[PDB]
This record gives C-alpha cells, structure tokens and sequence, in this order.
C-alpha cells in the first residue's frame, strides 16, 4: 500500500448527520457487521495459491 | 455543496482536498494505491523436463 | 467530559462507547486486534524426510 485511506458517507459542510452516521457505523463495526457485508462481496469464485 | 442530496453513500475516499467542502463521516473501509499488474503464464514444466 | 483538557493525543483507541461521550477525531494510525505469542523454538523431529 502507498499510502492509508478510507471511504465515506460525506453529507454536505455543516449537516446534522455526520455524528449520527458514524455512531451508526460504529456501532456496525463493534457488532461485525461491516466484516458479514465485505466477506458477502467480496468472496469471489476463489483463487488458487497453488504454492 | 449545493444541497441537492444529503448522503453519499458510495465509494468517496476521504482526502484533504475533499474534508474542506464535504463534511465525511468515519470510515467504513480502509483503502491504500496498489498496482493492479499482470500475472505470468506459470513456468509449465513438461512431462519430459529431465 | 469534565474539560480538563482539549485535546487526548495519545493511544486512544475510536470505540463505540467512546465517542458517544468525547468527541473524537479522524484517525491518524491504523489497527485492529491481534494474539501475541511466543514464536514456536523447537523444531520438528522429522525421523524421515529422507
Ligand atoms: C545423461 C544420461 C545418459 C543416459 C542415456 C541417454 C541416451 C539418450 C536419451 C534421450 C535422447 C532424446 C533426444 C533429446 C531430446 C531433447 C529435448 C526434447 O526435445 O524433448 C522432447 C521429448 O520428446 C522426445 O524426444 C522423447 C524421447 C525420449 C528418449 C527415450 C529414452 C532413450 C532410452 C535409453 C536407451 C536404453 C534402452 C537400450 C536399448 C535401446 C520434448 O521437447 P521439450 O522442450 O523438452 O518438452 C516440451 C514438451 N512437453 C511440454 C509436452 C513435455
Ligand atoms: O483518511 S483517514 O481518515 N486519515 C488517514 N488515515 C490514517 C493515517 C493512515 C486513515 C486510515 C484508515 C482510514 F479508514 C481512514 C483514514
Ligand atoms: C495498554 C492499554 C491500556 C491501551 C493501549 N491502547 C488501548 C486503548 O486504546 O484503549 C488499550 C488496551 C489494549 O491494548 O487492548
């Protein structure tokens, strides 16, 4: 990786809904909710190392 | 900026040029640049590779 | 809480029971939890492998 970074649920400059996201998102991450959803996704057909 | 929809719930990483005009929230992915490059074909080693 | 400070530059971590109470910022180093553990010493017998 060259660098770190991360996505977002970006609202508009002074909105009252970037703490309730991410109190929302959070409380995903805590329960492992956001991990049920990448590995629903992102599973693949599979992927041999093969060594 | 001009307030025509609230959310923007898609993959908009947070950068410094971004944070200034949109309020993001807390990540929900974490991301990094990588180059997507080709694999090689295997080596193939034959049958008769004495 | 009590505002005996103004900022918590330190290890602390972004929970959910956390940031319902300070208020926290966008985080500048990236983790998760992982089992430490002593590294395996021996090795293994092996009577074969010829
Ligand atoms: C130092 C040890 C000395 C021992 C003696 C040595 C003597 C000479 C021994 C071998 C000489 C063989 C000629 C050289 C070939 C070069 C490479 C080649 O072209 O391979 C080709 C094989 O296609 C063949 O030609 C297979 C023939 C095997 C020889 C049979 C053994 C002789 C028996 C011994 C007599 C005892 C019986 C007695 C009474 C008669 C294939 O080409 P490739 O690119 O390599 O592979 C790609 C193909 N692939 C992916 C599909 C696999
Ligand atoms: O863009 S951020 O909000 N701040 C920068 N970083 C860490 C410094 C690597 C990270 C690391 C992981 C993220 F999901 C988000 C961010
Ligand atoms: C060593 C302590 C108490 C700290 C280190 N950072 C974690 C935190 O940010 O709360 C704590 C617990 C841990 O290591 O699991």
């Amino acid at each position: 990786l060259i660098d770190s970074k991360g996505y977002g649920v970006g609202t508009p400059m002074g909105s009252p809904y970037r703490d309730k996201i991410t109190i929302a998102i959070l409380q995903l991450q805590e329960e492992g909710k956001l991990h049920m959803m990448k590995e629903k996704w992102w599973r693949g057909n599979g992927c041999p190392e093969e060594e | 900026i001009d307030h025509k929809a609230d959310l923007a719930v898609a993959p908009l990483a947070i950068t410094y040029v971004r944070e200034k005009v949109i309020d993001f929230s807390k990540p929900f992915m974490t991301l990094g640049i990588s180059i997507l490059y080709r694999k090689p074909n295997g080596t193939n080693p034959g049958v008769f590779s004495f």
